[PDB]
DNA sequence: AAAAAAAAAAAAAAAAAAAAAAAAAA
DNA sequence: TTTTTTTTTTTTTTTTTTTTTTT
């Protein structure tokens, strides 16, 4: 069973893999964090609690005045969403926090405060989320884009390549906090460990691990162990275990209890360890030259002198060995070294070591800090102290603490947001570990070192930010502290917050502009993952590692959609069921195996759990158990895939789309089409323009229902009724009585949004796809949104298309179209134009709006009002007059229409400082607003008033009925007729009580929205009234405007030819549009020919419907059929009988499919050779899918059978209008004498270098004289040029480039003497 | 821009306009193609 | 076309020549370009005559 | 103060370059320091204001980046210079057009020679204030239009694209007034623009004066560039729809309407054709005359019966006199037109070349429409040996996978040893297919049955070398080989599938690893190509030929190039 | 209230070149 | 003990637009 607003055309589908997760609310990324971002939550726990209480409460150092927190609260915002959009302020919502100060008296710290006193402090406000899931900003509509930041921790790298040319490899380690002074460790190809901070010079390591309060001795102990030779009447006896043997060539004979165990020159194989094991040889006999080679760890002194016998990390010989052997120092502990397992890396740095003591390692630190100062004790140790150890410039997150017990392999979790001298030390520890073999570097590109930043966190960053400024301000004014003659409303300045998160929500590299031309582009746009913005990188500095798709992608990033060129991987958008774990990481969903049945529960899998299990693929054969049918199925498990048994592996994929994005999960036959080519496409399809009238596509994915759905296009309904009353602007829903509350009962009304500007210009309009009187299910489709239709998305057209090339129109991958095409209205898309006049003041007078102007045709005049201003619907044309401005002196400057544009004046704003004269239009459209609120309020309150009323009728119907008594009076009193005791007569008060209460509301409300419309719109300081004019262009396909499909197969419309040439079947019908063949083979995307078959089946089916409809075929034979199309072979999800469709709804099914049978196909687990050619059977048509065709010009037949279907090709948002530009003379620059560039200012193109070169790769040089000296630079030239011009001489006169001269005074400027010569 | 500056500041060096990318600057024909005959005109002069 | 001038009360050293690596003036005294900077900042002296 | 106006922003306020705030802070400075001077302030204070003077200095001087920079004087005003009399569009395609002109809007026509209509308006008298004319072009008085014809006559404009790499990048063209908004572009000198019709614009620039008319005539004509400075191959060569066309044209079938008669001659071999009593191809003795100038300079008649095929002789009457019949004897692919070309060229000399590119561009698109080399889905077919070959693959690296596993081999040895089994299996995944594909066609010659080589579309369209190759048809039909993991490190489960079957995920992922790093390396390899480029021109700029011989002995050996196998390069 | 720098994000990768430090003498 | 050579290290180049701090 289906929603019967779907049962109005049920998609034919040929997925066979059951699905087992629907598709998720795909807005939950941002929805969700947004959430997270405002609400009352305790215990802070990632929200805005949580900065409070990180930076409250406030208090001056002993003061006995601290600052302290009590709650927050979001009032209501100003206005509504339409009404910012349409005015210009921000969406935004209040920040009422109740603030609590108390003072204490001088000496009772802990004594309880002599004042207490709390108030409502207000600062500034904040945007909100619109339920689509964006922001209004300046009166646009803007998302922010997730970041995917490098996540904080530790992270080990190697530096391998060209690091010094010999093959070393390095290893370095990271400490990034996600706030706070990074930290770097590397080593060099001397094996020395260094040290950096914020990437400043380099120092050697020791120097900061000494900079703790460790000695040089203490260092040694802590990173090596200990070998201790003992001196026992001679040669220094060693505590010799095996354990520290292999790998060894014994150049002396080692033997114990008199028996050689290892001969000279003998290297210690396993057998010698397990002869020394075994026989439990732990004392041995050395002699004294194998001690010289050692190092000593600690120092010595002797009993009499007390002096160093021997400093630490220094070489033994055998005079060193008598100077220790005097005092009678019976241990000797050395270091172990072995190249193979453990190096001499500290000892070195200790041997770079500049000094000794803590001073002077703090001195060092701070010099290299602010180098060129003089260092001082107390002002180092604190820096160093609150560089890592102070929440004032430090702190690591509860992810960065995860993160790095991972990766150091400890067992908490959960730690201190500081690092400690124990952390810094087993980093050293996993760092000398790596370098000595066990241990390995992380890839970056693993997600799971990446992390996605949602809008709540970057929100919560800016808003720390300006409570951190505001503090400061406040300790700040606290030092002045006086005696409770304030209230807390001075020490807080709503400036900083303000402006922080305003800054950060206007201008910021990440909080992009939405793109609007589509449901499609928002739906993607917001769903988009930007590796660019700050603590991100940079386009500059990214290699061919970053971008390439990691192989941990799978499941959590689509590998195809990715802007093409300049930034290829860096803006990865994100996939179907991908969404955010709690810590940031990707987790994707995976359905649980047990022994061997695939349990239909979902369990949500991280970036690094997924590598431990291993995953078996989705498109696995499972026969009504989850029984694998084959012993040996392909799955991946650690990077890699490969083919494991059945009782291996525990977890499945869920859908086998899981892989792909919503920006290309709707390419049909995606699995057909090389990847190239399906990302150009992918790219393609959000660039599409809602044309005149969606028209379903016939070959979709399934997707289209979620993404018109949850694009928030489609005013899809909240409570499930009847459709009272229909229309193009309102759409009203009785709500059935137990779906609606009992009390404030009322209906529902949605206002359908019209034409109104998009944010590319295209048009945004929704229509009613309901009739009058029908019901609705909660949470379906009521208005279909621009480029959708019956809630599903239709950016293009069906047009039947066939494959041939047609007289070299479609030399390259030009596309013929026939002018059929154009005559039927079908790709004309809707532009919609802001024009902006602004009336300020300034000296010798203000700006006027009026209509007298001097020295203007009277027609000019015309179109205007006595205002001086257009009427709403006055086709304007390129250079006319919109609203006439005038500067005092006076003179004309009134806003005029930009050349070259049609228009149709759709709408006229006019918003007016506050507390000025409102002008004659002005007042005009006061008025209709005025009228337009007053009207819905009105019917508002009057539908309301005629549903309680009878309310009260069907109350009536029993308990006192009166029938002659109920129509003798009016609806003015209704509860004056009898009843008995009876609580309907209190239900009958109620209701009186009621409908006081909304006649009371209906008029406040009415006089809030009064005052509203009435206080005029403030404005910019210094401007007096702003006009904006929407021009509304109508824009048809012409012979330069571009059009493609989905697969990438794009194309410039080329010369578009009369119906009659085109080729026609030999039934007559034309074949709208001729693609290039050739195109294909080289370009690998089949999969459009696959589509073009189905396309052609589908239409097959709709003509065989359609033909039967026409004649009266009633019911059986429709049904009959209907059910025949609907099951077509193998296995499939559909199922879909007719019983349930009464015939009225089986009319509906076929009147809505006589255009075609819409159907779907699941991205991967689509329809395969054999089905298509079942459809086409179940058709007229052949079976190959190729049909002769006759060709329009000579009207014989084409040999050979070309492929003609019906394919969904889009239009693109280039239309040659837009770029089509020419200049033969305008104005050109100020500071040099050129003409400009760009369209938006009339300019001209750019001779570049590159066509310089170019042309002086020819002979030809006047060309090049005269485009860079006389048509560009020369200020005297151009004009003498075209004086010639005019007199028809073609004469050039050199002169000199004028921007010559400018360079020359600019760089005499300078202290260069620079001139000219004879 | 930095060094050759500094260099032709320092050695006083003149400019001879003899290549093809100097003589785009001056803004004079390039003695390249066609403009090279107008050269061999010029330096007949002298 | 017309250009103008300020009259400068303490003389200024031009700058391309002092950090141009090597500078001009640099190897012109024979001076390493450390010192040359810090004496023109401000932070030291030197001998003259 | 000119070059640094103080420019006021949309309203009451001023936003000019930072060289106003930098000269405010110098002459406030120095101001302050005078004064300070005058009140005779302690050394330590004047000698701060002097420190921060020498500051403000610093920054007022580093107009460095007016004169650095990529937006430099240098590199942003003097070398690349906006012009005037310029314009640019979305391009687009046209047969009719020939070689020597191409197309342009009607729009851009006449807001380009703006200042021409004048000029010629005021000459013919129709008007005498420039005003007139003015006015008359914004009413688009048809009188404009016969003006437009006029200026256009014979006015060459330069037709140039976005990435000017080689000096072909731009190109001298007679304009052709066209209704739309595109410019109309020659097919054939789109390969030498490397201009690909999904978009691209193209700006138009005017000559004015009679010297550049002439220089823009006599050299930047497309009739004048049909060899490319890079090497003596021809860049005219036709490139992909025309090609397919002439190859359709001429290629054998064993039997079809008209097969086995006699041609007195191409006209009613033509006349045959067309007439539809006979196939387009059938092997077919006619009667050719061919014309050779082995005399000196002199053309000899020579005419007899030629073995030939009816579309063979229909394409005979668009050759000039001079070349050979053998010439066109071929299958004509892409390779053999470009030498056909080039033969054409080197023994008629260039007017015949252009006449003959025109022409043979004409009679490729027409006969690709008569043919409908459409591409279905049955149009390649999977050879049945696919699933039997990979079956036999997958027992191999079992076989080898389970010897490892008793230790008889090493990691390296097994994967070396599954890597190369793959590719094996793959080069016999390839023969089948290229067998069944290219002699697919097994028909009656007229008696039993033969063989010839096939008619299948798209192995049509990958012999004449149209679009694709053997390379690209293979993962068409056949399986996709062996795609490489992120590093070049050939996954040991290589794609078994093909994109006529399905792909299942992990093969979609992995073709998505070999096609990202493509993309990718495409994007900044362009962007270093283009500074290798820039420092190349810059290092070669002077060299401009002076002297006709140096008179000089001394040269360098030239011979022919050997690696440690065949020649890669012949001393010729 | 007026005047002034960039210490206040940022690091990649590679190369050219200058300054400092370390051999290896006689 | 000084001096020349070489090596190493530091710094400066190579394809969208300015507030905060001090006097
Ligand atoms: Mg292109």
């Amino acid at each position: 069973v289906y929603s019967y607003t779907e049962k109005k055309r049920i998609r034919k589908d040929f997925g066979k893999r059951p699905q087992v997760l629907d598709v998720p609310y795909l807005l939950s990324i941002q929805l969700d964090s947004f959430q997270k971002f405002i609400e009352q939550d305790p215990e802070g726990q990632y929200g805005l609690e949580a900065a409070f209480r990180s930076v409250f409460p406030i208090q001056s150092y002993s003061g006995n005045s601290e600052l302290q927190y009590v709650s927050y609260r979001l009032g209501e915002p100003v206005f509504d969403v339409q009404e910012c959009q349409i005015r210009g302020v921000t969406y935004s919502a209040p920040l009422r926090v109740k603030l609590r100060l108390v003072i204490y008296e001088r000496e009772a710290p802990e004594g309880t405060v002599k004042d207490i006193k709390e108030q409502e402090v207000y600062m500034g406000e904040i945007p909100l989320m619109t339920d689509n899931g964006t922001f209004v900003i300046n009166g646009t509509e803007r998302v922010i884009v997730s970041q995917l930041h490098r996540s904080p921790g530790v992270f080990f790298d190697s530096d391998k390549g060209k690091t010094h040319s010999s093959g070393k490899v390095l290893y370095n380690a990271r400490i990034i906090p996600y706030r706070g002074s990074w930290l770097d460790f590397e080593f060099d190809p001397k094996d020395n460990l260094f040290v950096r901070i914020d990437r400043r010079r380099k120092l050697p390591a020791t120097i900061i691990l000494r900079a703790l309060n460790y000695t040089t001795e203490q260092i040694l102990d802590l990173f090596f162990e200990k070998v201790i030779f003992e001196i026992r009447d001679n040669k220094l006896q060693m505590e010799l275990v095996p354990e520290r043997l292999r790998g060894e060539t014994a150049s002396f004979d080692i033997e114990a209890n008199g028996k050689v165990y290892v001969e000279k020159g003998r290297r210690i194989t396993a057998r010698h360890i397990r002869q020394l094991e075994k026989d439990d040889v732990k004392l041995i006999e050395v002699p004294v030259e194998y001690i010289a080679g050692k190092v000593v760890a600690k120092d010595y002194i002797d009993e009499s002198t007390g002096e160093l016998i021997c400093a630490a990390n220094m070489e033994l010989s055998l005079d060193l060995l008598a100077k220790l052997s005097q005092s009678g120092h019976k241990r000797i502990e050395t270091l172990f070294t072995n190249d193979l397992d453990h190096g001499p890396y500290i000892s070195e740095t200790l041997r770079v070591d500049p000094t000794n003591d803590r001073l002077s390692a703090l001195v060092e630190i701070y010099r290299m800090m602010r180098p060129g100062e003089p260092p001082t004790r107390e002002a180092a140790e604190s820096l160093f102290e609150n560089l890592f150890f102070s929440e004032d410039r430090y702190d690591l997150s509860a992810v960065g603490r995860m993160k790095f017990n991972r990766s150091l392999l400890r067992e908490e979790i959960e730690g201190s947001g500081i690092l400690s001298k124990d952390d810094i030390i087993d980093v050293m520890k996993k760092l000398i570990d790596i370098r000595n073999g066990k241990g390995e570097v992380d890839d970056i590109d693993h997600l799971g070192n990446r992390r996605i930043r949602s809008v709540g966190e970057m929100a919560e960053n800016q808003f720390r930010v300006g409570l951190v400024r505001v503090e400061r301000a406040v300790k700040e004014r606290l030092s002045l502290g006086d005696l409770d003659t304030l209230m807390p409303q001075d020490m807080i300045n709503a400036k900083p917050i303000s402006a922080a998160v305003k800054e950060f929500f206007g201008s910021s590299q990440l909080s992009q502009f939405m793109d609007q031309n589509n449901p499609l582009s928002e739906i993607t746009h917001k769903r988009r993952i930007s590796a660019l913005g700050p603590g991100g990188l940079t386009r500059e500095r990214a290699g061919f590692e970053v971008r390439d798709v990691h192989p941990t992608h799978y499941g959590r990033v689509c590998p195809i959609e990715t802007p093409e060129g300049p930034n290829i991987g860096l803006i990865n958008s994100l996939s179907v069921y991908a969404q955010t774990n709690e810590y940031g990481f990707l987790e994707t969903p995976y359905r649980k195996v047990t022994d061997g049945v695939v349990t239909d529960e979902i369990h949500y899998l991280s970036a690094i759990e997924e590598g431990n299990y291993v995953i078996a693929q989705a498109n696995s054969n499972l026969d009504e158990e989850g029984h694998f049918v084959e012993d040996l199925v392909t799955c991946r498990s650690k990077g890699e895939s490969s083919l494991f048994s059945r009782d291996q592996v525990d977890y499945m994929d869920v859908s086998t789309q899981q892989v792909v994005s919503v920006g290309a999960s709707l390419i049909p036959f995606l699995e057909h089409d090389d990847a190239n080519r399906a990302l150009m496409g992918a790219n393609m399809q959000r660039q599409a323009v809602p044309t005149l009238r969606a028209d379903k596509p016939l070959v979709g994915t399934g997707m289209e229902r979620a993404v018109a759905v949850d694009s928030g296009v489609t005013a899809v309904a909240k409570r499930g009724g009847v459709v009272q009353y229909v229309d193009a602007s309102r759409i009203v829903i009785k709500v059935n009585e137990d779906e609606m509350y009992p009390g404030e009962a009322g209906i529902d009304i949605y206002n359908l949004t019209k034409y109104t500007r998009s944010n590319q210009n295209t048009c945004i309009n929704q229509m009613p796809c309901v009739s009058l009187g029908e019901p609705v299910e909660r949470g379906d489709v009521l208005a279909d949104g621009p480029s959708t239709d019956l809630g599903e998305l239709a950016l293009g057209q069906n047009m039947r298309v066939a494959f041939m090339p047609w007289n070299g129109y479609n030399f390259e991958d030009s596309i013929l179209v026939s002018e059929r095409v154009v005559q039927e209205d079908r790709f004309t898309t809707i532009h919609i134009q802001e024009l902006a006049c602004v009336s300020r003041d300034t000296k010798l007078g203000p700006e006027e709006i009026t209509a007298d102007i001097p020295n203007v045709g009277e027609a000019a005049l015309s179109k205007l009002d006595e205002s001086g201003i257009v009427y709403i619907g006055a086709e304007v044309t390129g250079g006319d007059i919109l609203v006439g401005k005038v500067t005092p002196k006076v003179k004309d400057s009134s806003l005029r229409v930009p050349n070259g544009v049609s228009g149709t004046v759709i709408d006229v704003q006019v918003f007016t400082r506050d507390g000025v004269e409102k002008d004659k239009r002005a007042l005009e459209i006061e008025e209709m607003q005025l009228k337009q609120a007053k009207k819905d309020l009105s019917e508002e309150l009057q539908i309301l008033e005629a549903g309680l009323f009878s309310r009260i009728r069907a109350v009536l119907v029993a308990g006192g009925v009166e029938a002659e008594k109920l129509d003798k009076l009016p609806r003015d009193r209704w509860l004056e007729l009898g009843l008995t005791d009876e609580e309907k007569q209190n239900q009958l008060e109620q209701l009186a009580e009621q409908y006081d209460e909304l006649k009371h509301e209906f008029e406040k409300k009415l006089e809030a929205k009064r005052r509203k419309i009435t206080q005029g719109d403030d404005l910019a300081p210094g401007v007096l009234k702003i006009v904006k004019v929407y021009l509304a262009v109508k824009r048809r396909i012409q012979p330069g405007d571009k059009m493609a499909g989905r697969h990438g197969n794009k194309g410039v419309i080329s010369k578009i030819n009369p119906i009659e040439d085109m080729p026609y079947d030999e039934n007559g019908t034309p074949v709208d549009i001729v693609l290039n063949p050739l195109g294909v083979p080289s370009r690998m995307n089949i999969g459009q020919i696959l589509e073009t078959h189905l396309g052609m089946a589908a239409k097959g089916i709709g003509d065989k419907i359609n033909a039967m409809l026409k004649q009266q075929q009633e019911v059986a034979k429709l049904r009959e059929f209907i059910q025949r199309a609907y099951d077509l072979g193998a296995d499939v999800r559909q199922k879909v009988d007719l019983s349930t469709f009464s015939d009225e709804e089986v009319m509906r099914l076929a009147e809505n499919l006589r255009k075609g049978m819409p159907i779907a196909t699941p991205v991967f687990d689509g329809a395969k050779e054999a089905e298509i050619k079942e459809l086409l059977k179940l058709g007229d048509l052949p079976t190959s899918g190729q049909i002769r065709l006759y060709d329009g010009r000579t009207g014989e037949q084409f040999e050979r059978p070309v492929t003609v279907g019906y394919m969904y090709m889009l239009k693109l948002n280039h239309l040659v209008d837009d770029k089509m530009h020419a200049r033969s003379t305008g104005s050109y620059s100020l500071v040099t004498q050129q003409p400009l560039g760009g369209k938006a200012q009339f300019g001209g193109q750019r001779f570049g270098e590159m066509e310089v070169w170019a042309l002086e790769a020819y002979g030809a040089a006047y060309t090049l004289q005269e485009m860079l000296t006389v048509k560009s630079d020369d200020v005297n030239g151009r004009t003498k040029m075209y004086k010639n011009i005019v007199d028809g001489n073609h004469q050039m006169e050199p002169g000199m480039p004028e921007s010559f001269n400018v360079l020359l005074k600019e760089i005499r400027s300078l202290g260069i003497n620079i001139e000219l010569e004879d | 821009t930095t060094r050759v500056l500094t260099e032709a500041a320092v050695a006083g060096k003149r400019d001879e306009l003899r290549g093809l990318k100097e003589n785009v600057i001056v803004g004079r024909l390039i003695p390249a193609g066609t403009g090279y005959a107008y050269h061999q005109d010029r330096m007949r002069r002298r | 076309e017309r250009m103008g001038h300020i009259e400068l009360a303490s003389p200024t050293a031009h700058i391309w020549f002092l950090k141009s690596l090597p500078s001009r003036i640099g190897l012109l005294l024979d001076m390493p370009l450390r010192d040359i900077e810090r004496v023109l900042y401000f932070e030291s002296y030197v001998v003259i005559e | 103060p000119d070059l640094r106006p103080l420019v006021p922003l949309d309203g009451g306020r001023f936003a000019t370059s930072d060289l106003n705030d930098l000269y405010r802070r110098v002459i406030n400075r120095n101001n302050r320091l005078k004064r300070l001077l005058d009140l005779a302030a302690p050394d330590i204070i004047v000698r701060n204001e002097k420190r921060m003077l020498q500051e403000a200095v610093d920054a007022l001087l580093d107009l460095a980046d007016m004169i650095k920079g990529k937006q430099g004087r240098f590199r942003q005003n003097l070398l690349g210079k906006r012009v005037d009399y310029s314009g640019r569009s979305v391009i687009t395609v046209g047969p009719y057009l020939r070689l020597h002109q191409c197309g342009l809007p009607k729009k851009m026509a006449l807001e380009l020679f703006k200042p021409f209509i004048y000029g010629k308006l005021e000459l013919r008298g129709l008007a005498t204030t420039i005003k007139a004319a003015k006015k008359m072009v914004e009413r688009e008085e048809a009188v404009v239009w016969d003006i437009l014809d006029e200026v256009i006559r014979e006015h060459p404009v330069l037709l140039n694209r976005a990435p000017t790499l080689h000096r072909l990048g731009i190109q001298a063209f007679e304009p052709v007034l066209i209704e739309g908004k595109a410019i109309q572009l020659h097919p054939l000198v789109c390969a030498a623009y490397n201009a690909d019709f999904d978009g691209d614009q193209m700006a138009v620039h005017v000559p004015l004066t009679l010297e550049a008319q002439l220089e823009a005539r006599a050299l930047m004509m497309s009739t004048n560039n049909i060899l490319s400075p890079a090497n003596g191959e021809p860049i005219i060569v036709p490139s992909q729809d025309v090609v397919l066309g002439l190859y359709y044209m001429t290629r054998d079938c064993v039997n079809a309407k008209g097969e086995g008669m006699v041609l007195t001659g191409p006209k009613e071999a033509e006349r045959l054709y067309r007439s539809g009593l006979a196939s387009l191809h059938a092997r077919v003795k006619v009667r050719i005359t061919e014309y050779e100038k082995d005399a000196n300079g002199e053309l000899v008649a020579k005419t007899s019966l030629k073995d030939t095929t009816v579309g063979r002789a229909i394409l005979w009457m668009i050759v000039p006199k001079g070349l050979p019949y053998s010439i066109v004897n071929q299958a004509l692919g892409k390779k053999a037109i470009s030498k056909m070309l080039n033969t054409c060229y080197r023994i008629l000399g260039l007017k015949p070349t252009v006449i003959f590119a025109d022409q043979i561009m004409y009679t490729g698109f027409a006969y690709a429409a008569r043919s409908g080399a459409s591409v279905g889905i049955d149009d390649m077919v999977i050879p049945e040996k696919k699933h039997e070959i990979i079956s036999e693959a997958e027992a191999e690296v079992a076989e080898i996978q389970e010897q490892f596993q008793s230790g008889l081999v090493t990691a390296g040895e097994r994967y070396n040893k599954v890597i190369d089994i793959w590719a094996a299996a793959n080069d016999r995944v390839s023969k089948a297919m290229m067998d069944n594909l290219q002699t697919e066609t097994v028909i009656n010659r007229d008696g039993q049955e033969e063989k010839q080589v096939s008619f299948n579309s798209i192995y049509m369209m990958a012999d004449s070398g149209a679009r694709g190759s053997a390379a690209q048809i293979r993962q068409l039909a056949g399986m996709r080989g062996l795609m490489a993991k992120p590093d070049g490190s050939i996954i040991e489960t290589p794609i078994t599938a093909n994109f006529r079957e399905g792909l299942n995920v992990l093969q979609y992922f992995i073709s998505t690893h070999g096609a990202r790093k493509g993309l990718a390396d495409t994007a900044l390899k362009t962007a270093n190509s283009g500074y290798l480029t820039r420092r190349l021109v810059d290092v070669a700029q002077d060299l401009v030929v002076t002297e006709d011989d140096c008179g000089t002995h001394e040269g360098i050996m030239m011979t022919p190039v050997i690696e440690g196998g065949d020649v890669k390069e012949p001393l010729r």
